[PDB]
């Protein structure tokens, strides 16, 4: 009575993985510039987005288990070492040191954070050398036992960024290849995880920020009518918490130092960048936010708390409980500058039962750092001449607790930086990436005439 | 024309001599390469300065040399009876020549 | 560290004569050679260096035109020839070798053309010399 | 009307039979050199193993090709108009997920002798 | 005769529909010259097989020479079949058309799914 | 009334460009004797050449815009540098060289050519160094207040020429894809630009020699019975001109001076190629070119160009305008040695418009070379052993007109050629590619069975 | 179930009967680059085999025949001396040289049964 | 009469060749530790492979002229090349050494085979220079004339094998992709060449343990219930021999040494391991083999080996003829130490007309390896920790034919490891690769419909 006839190009898709090429705008491609990251090799991007809006269908989204941010990590790490292989190793740099610390303009607070240091260098031709100095500052610097060396030396030959390539972040685009789309949840309320009732289809994401930072989302998209909390699972501490700002928060960070660059000619056709003598006063580095924004911000971010741990107990907040530089403090470049910012006047509050400051927080500065947390690989930042002075705006934060022996009448959430992939799952929470089934079989009173 | 050297010198056991050598600001007064020698009947010299102020092994701590300008000079502490023989001051010249001095009589009372 | 002589004997004045000299324990083709004559109650007097290649050579200017200086690496000998003898030339000839060796410098050790020596400027080792006379 | 890709995903089953060329489309068009030569191969050979299994079944160039072989009970026994009506596609096919394989057995053995007898029939009657 | 691969492109229209097989067979075939050649191998394959899916899309899947059932609107061309088929050549036939290949294009496709509905309910019960 | 049919596989094409491929002889494919333009990968090519004919078929070139000579280039960079990583970097001899005259067997003309340079070089140990020699051309050595060094030390490290690897000039094929086509323009008047009354299409080109040369085109392909002159715009002084011969004149290049090649062991494995003694007397290189030949085939150059300037103008030859030797000099490589050569003497000149005399052209020699132009890259091209003698084939020239206004009837041509595009486009200007469009569209009485 | 390539030493005639489990098995950095080209040459090379089942106007079928005889030149054997006995396998070399003449016959006839089908379907 | 039809997926095959690509099981497929074979980029494979049995099917198999032994040549060097690359080179150790014979406890036998050498070496500071000593093997070095020099220092730089990697020969399997089929010789009595009566098809091949020996075939696979011999042509003296043991015989290798690695600092984050004073006595390694089980090997050897000469004739084994020690000792590995071992005692004896004890093989030891008969291509082998021991099978032996006399009753094989080839072939021979033809035509009744 019934047979089968079989369809092809049936809306029908699983949830399924596939790598995602790259398409991004022509800013940085006709400008050719040579970014730090492959921008000219990636796809030009498409004139206009292409969004169908699926009516009628919801589907399970999970932004703890998509593998968009894997690949997201695993090809920005690589274009990020990519850019370092052409330009100079600093191989030769490991030499001793004599330091004297700088006293010719400095202030009270940075008494000792640099040093002078004159060292023996390599020359243009093989028999000579040349006997040169740079200021280095003290977190690069150990004493032997004055002599110095600089830190990277006994881990492993420590490579120098190459002036010309910017450090900027450049918005990419992740497009899905053929058989594949891409679902983007627009529900203002969706949590973590949770079936979005409206759904819509993509080829291409929106063009996302690789901006690096801890405890603090810069550069970042924002929610819409509330300060949204996401965690995989609120009631166990182990996993951080993310909070996205309905509205921004201006931070204003600086580097007053006037400095000026050196370059060393090392090798045949190689450069050193050394820093020489600064031009006027020598103060550090320092951020500013509004004290009554900041204020009403963490207002909005207690509110949320209340919900998911009750809304009796009393919020307050900490600052780190303890590490290295790395995590334990706001990490983040400023015009190819690296910072590490004191977040301890930000988190210092408390919340219970319910003139422009513009609070300051003091920040160091590196020039040998590991940015993606591993041991050996260096980027040495050359020293970027004048005054730094950039402008952003936070737009999430992230959290972690700590406590809770049963006493639950009072939370402390702090800061954690821990995973660099936190920073971006903030961006990828909407999407996900399904595959295409064409093929059906359905009943129905039809046979073949023959 | 070898270096100018004293004809005899001579001392009792436990004094204290110097053998002056002389040349020219040609051969003397260019380089520090200027060596000093000991030699017995029989038998070939011996080095026992090599450079200016400086020994080689195997030889007394005893001996010393010095140079001043034109003009160099070996001290010998502590005479003692083996020292007595003859010694002859050697130079370096400015055409990459060698020249020798006249020799210096040793005699130990 | 032993040079062996040669070649002594009697001459007539303005006779031709050859003194020999051997080598052995030490590499002969890396250092320069010396050729030393005294008399008895004279001075030490020099007579010639010869480079570790021979590509250069000295001579006195007291015996110039008249003694010439040479040698064969391949043999380990060391040569002098002695033309037109007079009677001021008897004396006892010492076959010596001339001191040196690397140069020290920037932590590299600098050795001449096909690593050859450096001459530090002073006479170690000496043969035990060979005797000529001239008489009519 | 147009709905554009994958728009009729959520509506019935019946609305959607008539959407199916809008998706037929779709099925195919250093770091970002190599990552992008894998995805052109990879669309190529998945479009291919369809084309293939289609085409044994003597369904090359439909879009909606009738078969000759019985809907067994088993599989579903609801009602063709709650099916065509009362459901989408998303729906149908995790319904029968389980029991897809077997019918594509039935597809091959039923074409492999459609096309024999065809041969052996024409040759003499 | 025989006009080779292309050879039929200054032919008249009606001559070189004849000679449609030789075109078909050269479509597709069988460090620095590592990459570089396969990344054009790869477009050979993917591009012919554009081309077969619009084809077969509009029910003329196996054939060189195939009808619709969609007409031929005159404000495309108004241009007779005796001054197209005998005196004419595809080179500037293109040239002509460029302006409604695609509305063409789209049309065929909407035929063809009508016509497999249509089928499906007419050998349903008739 | 009317009823569309869609035809497949008819013949129709459109311009485009792709990434056509090499094929090889079976010469060139087999041997397998290490050339540079790596052939051994390059695919054996046809067994004989497919030529179809199109009758009746009228197509527009354009050797200007072709992308066929954009691709030809990128392709020749990538294989001469490609072949360079394998062998040794000439790294360490940045060193102070320690240099004199060489006065053994000069001839009057090269008084002071060459340099007897010696320096310390390093041994098999990583602790002793040997004292070395070598004799290096006069421009190959930089003063450094006698004290010398090489010019590329300042600049960027030398890759030694290895030496198993063969700079000869064999010919390659392009061939493209499957679905394209080239279009071979066999008009003998067709210069540069403009509909081809006869046009055929081949499977691939033919061998395209890659010689490198400046101000003459060397062992190329020859016009038919006329003597061609192209230019983008010939009212332009600022384009280049194309000439050329219908009729090729031989040039003859030799190095008389006989010299042994010496190695010097700079490392484990690593050894430098020096330039050990000269034998014999030392005479400059220089080339031949028949006077009666030459003057003659101005006499045919001078016919063809007076048509675009006027019949009634009067034109003078001039040598170079100085500046740069790689511009200025008539650059080449007889066997492996690279050449310089003053072309003074082939253009002097002026025309009125009414056997043994072998113009000589002194030529200089250079063994650090920047052969693409390029800034930073460098290549060191070890001595050849024994004499160097060849004979060539100028078949066209790279004229550039001086801008003089009609207040003069005078045309002042000078050779020029700095791009090294032209040398190539002089034999990829008749070739061009296209995309095949096999889907068509035609009205016709025609229904479906249905 | 003979499996894939089981039926090799099935005569020609049972053989004919096994031709789908063949078909699907056509298509299916040291070690990287490696698979991938095999990967590519897997797909032109079906293609290549389907484009002249195409063009001899079997696109969608397994077995297919076409309006040009045989000839006794290529084999004198009878039906039941092939189709009973020997297998594919010796098929392959009997006929070998004959192969490429015979793509040609067939090839012709499909784009002339097209020509006369466009044709004579307007006339009639 | 008849009209020609085609089927498509008929089954037959034709002789091919083409690069079959690697599968890896579960177990070597997820041990998360690095090898030299990658353990990832194979994909994994399902137990149980399909086997189908071709019934009346035969075909020719050969195993002189096969590709897949050739691929697997190159294959294997590949990868090695390819686990080298990151490892540190070892260019600084070609320094002069100065050596003095260890003694300790030393045994008569081993008297002068150990060198104590001293040496200044570089450290992570450019700058300073450090004093280092380590032991050596009498293989690994020369006199400079105590002074010693390490052999490899005048032809290349050996580069230092990461720890991290290992060397097993975990099992590989090479299956061929889509379009191919691997055709297996079911025959347990096959020669090596002609016709196989069974044959059958398979997914893929078996697990092949690249083992690398000399003279020996170690780890392979038995023969079944014979002996078995092969050879390309038994009449051609130059030919090897190839003999497969239908059951094991067990060798015992040790190294009773108690080595100790010490770590050496010799740049930023790389070091050098070096070998320390050795713990205890130190002795000669060595391996053993029971004397009874190896009488028995040779006694059904001859056996068959016999048949190919003449049931009259009389069989001889002797000793290598000498040369390179690569070649005319049992070269392998145990555990990362390489081993030369002296095999003159298993093959002396002679066969005419027709429990303990053990034969003990004096072993020598290097850390200079090349392994590939390449020149410039070295490695050193750091030192390992320990005593070690490790048992394997003998499944196999490489013997070669000599003897100048024309006419003779005796005939004498020597041991010989002609290339790796023939370690492959061993395993190789029982597979063949062919491609499959799908199309068919055949005649019959059959007219279109029109
Ligand atoms: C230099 O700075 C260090 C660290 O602040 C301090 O301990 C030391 O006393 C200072 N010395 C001088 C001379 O300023
Ligand atoms: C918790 O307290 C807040 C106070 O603003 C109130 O809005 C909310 O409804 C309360 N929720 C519950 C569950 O008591
Ligand atoms: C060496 O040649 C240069 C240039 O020809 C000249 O200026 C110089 O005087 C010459 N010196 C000698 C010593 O010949
Ligand atoms: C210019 O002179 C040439 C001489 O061959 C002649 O052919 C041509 O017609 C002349 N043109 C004019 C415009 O006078
Ligand atoms: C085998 O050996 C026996 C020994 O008696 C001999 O008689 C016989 O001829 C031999 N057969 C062959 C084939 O060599």
């Amino acid at each position: 009575n019934l047979w089968v006839t079989v369809y092809y190009g049936v809306p029908v898709w699983k949830d399924a993985e596939t790598t995602l090429f790259c398409a991004s705008d022509a800013k940085a491609y006709e400008t050719e510039k040579h970014n730090v990251w492959a921008t000219h090799a990636c796809v030009p991007t498409d004139p206009n987005p292409q969004e169908i809006h699926l009516e009628n269908v919801t589907e399970e989204f999970n932004m703890w288990k998509n593998n968009m941010v894997e690949q997201m990590h695993t090809d920005i790490i690589s274009l990020w070492d990519q850019s370092l292989k052409p330009c100079v190793k600093l191989t030769p740099l490991c030499v001793t040191l004599q330091c004297t610390n700088v006293t010719n303009n400095i202030t009270d607070d940075m008494r000792g954070e640099l040093k002078n240091c004159s060292f023996n260098m390599t020359t243009e031709l093989r028999d000579k050398k040349q006997k040169v100095y740079s200021l280095f500052y003290r977190l690069d610097v150990v004493q032997i036992n004055k002599e110095y060396r600089l830190i990277n030396c006994n881990t492993s030959a420590c490579t120098q960024a190459c002036p010309k390539v910017s450090f900027e972040p450049i918005p990419i685009h992740y497009c899905a290849p053929a058989g594949f789309a891409i679902l983007k949840c627009k529900d203002k309320k969706f949590n973590g995880t949770g079936p979005c009732p409206s759904v819509s289809t993509v080829q291409c994401t929106h063009g996302i920020k690789p901006v690096v930072s801890t405890q603090l989302l810069l550069n970042g998209s924002l929610a819409e009518e509330e300060v949204m909390i996401r965690s995989e699972n609120i009631t166990n501490n182990a996993k951080n918490i993310l909070v996205q700002f309905n509205t921004p928060v201006q931070i204003n960070c600086t580097r007053p130092n006037n400095n000026t660059r050196k370059s060393i000619r090392i090798g045949p056709g190689q450069a050193f960048y050394a820093t020489g003598d600064i031009i006027g006063d020598i103060r550090q580095a320092h951020c500013n936010v509004s004290k009554a924004t900041w204020n009403e911000t963490l207002g909005k971010v207690v509110k949320q708390l209340r919900k998911h741990f009750g809304n009796n107990t009393i919020i307050r907040f900490a600052n780190s409980s303890g590490g290295d530089l790395e995590v334990t403090t706001h990490s983040f470049n400023c015009g190819g500058e690296f910072f590490y910012c004191n977040t301890s006047g930000l988190f210092n509050s408390t919340w219970i039962s319910n003139s422009n400051d513009s609070i300051t927080l003091p920040c160091r500065i590196k020039q040998i750092i590991n940015m993606w947390q591993r041991i050996g690989q260096c980027m040495y930042a050359p020293p970027i001449q004048g005054v730094i002075r950039c402008v952003s705006n936070i737009t999430g934060l992230i959290l972690t607790r700590d406590g809770g022996s049963t006493n639950s009448t009072t939370e402390t959430f702090r800061p954690g930086g821990g995973d660099m992939r936190d920073n971006w799952r903030s961006e990828l929470y909407k999407y996900k990436v399904v595959k295409i089934e064409p093929l059906g079989v359905a009943p129905t009173r039809c046979k073949r005439r023959v | 024309s070898a270096l100018t050297q004293p004809a005899s010198v001579s001392g009792s056991p436990g004094q204290s001599i110097t053998i002056s050598c002389q040349g020219t600001s040609n051969d003397v007064g260019g380089y520090e390469s200027v060596s000093w020698y000991q030699q017995h009947p029989g038998k070939a010299p011996k080095v026992v300065i090599y450079d200016v102020s400086k020994r080689p092994s195997g030889v007394s701590n005893r001996f010393s040399g010095s140079k001043s300008g034109n003009t160099a000079s070996l001290t010998i502490s502590g005479l003692q009876a083996e020292d007595e023989g003859d010694y002859y001051c050697k130079s370096l010249t400015s055409r990459s020549h060698r020249v020798f001095g006249t020799g210096t009589k040793l005699t130990v009372l | 560290e032993r040079l062996v002589e040669s070649g002594g004997g009697v001459v007539q004045p303005g006779s031709s004569l050859r003194l020999s000299c051997a080598a052995s324990g030490f590499d002969f083709s890396r250092q320069g050679m010396h050729w030393v004559r005294q008399a008895p109650g004279q001075g030490l007097e020099w007579v010639a260096f010869i480079k570790y290649d021979g590509s250069e050579k000295y001579h006195a200017d007291s015996v110039w035109g008249r003694l010439s200086i040479s040698r064969d690496n391949s043999k380990d000998t060391l040569y002098l020839q002695m033309n037109s003898l007079r009677v001021e030339d008897t004396a006892t000839y010492f076959c010596v070798r001339e001191a040196g060796g690397p140069d020290y410098r920037n932590g590299y050790y600098y050795y001449d053309f096909y690593d050859g020596y450096y001459n530090y400027h002073y006479m170690d080792v000496w043969g035990k010399g060979t005797t000529v006379t001239v008489s009519s | 009307v147009f709905l554009g890709f994958l728009g009729a995903a959520g509506s019935t089953m019946g609305a959607a039979s008539m959407t199916l060329t809008v998706q037929a489309r779709n099925l195919l068009s250093t770091v970002w050199g190599i990552k992008q030569l894998q995805a052109r191969v990879l669309a190529v050979e998945r479009y291919l193993r369809d084309q293939q299994l289609l085409g044994i079944w003597g369904c090359s160039g439909k879009l909606i090709c009738c078969t000759n072989v019985p809907w067994n009970s088993s599989w579903s026994n609801r009602n063709l108009s709650e099916i065509w009506d009362n459901m989408t596609w998303l729906q149908w096919d995790k319904e029968i997920s389980n029991y897809t394989q077997i019918i594509y057995g039935l597809l091959e053995e039923s074409q492999n002798q459609q096309e024999k007898n065809e041969q052996d029939l024409l040759a003499l009657d």
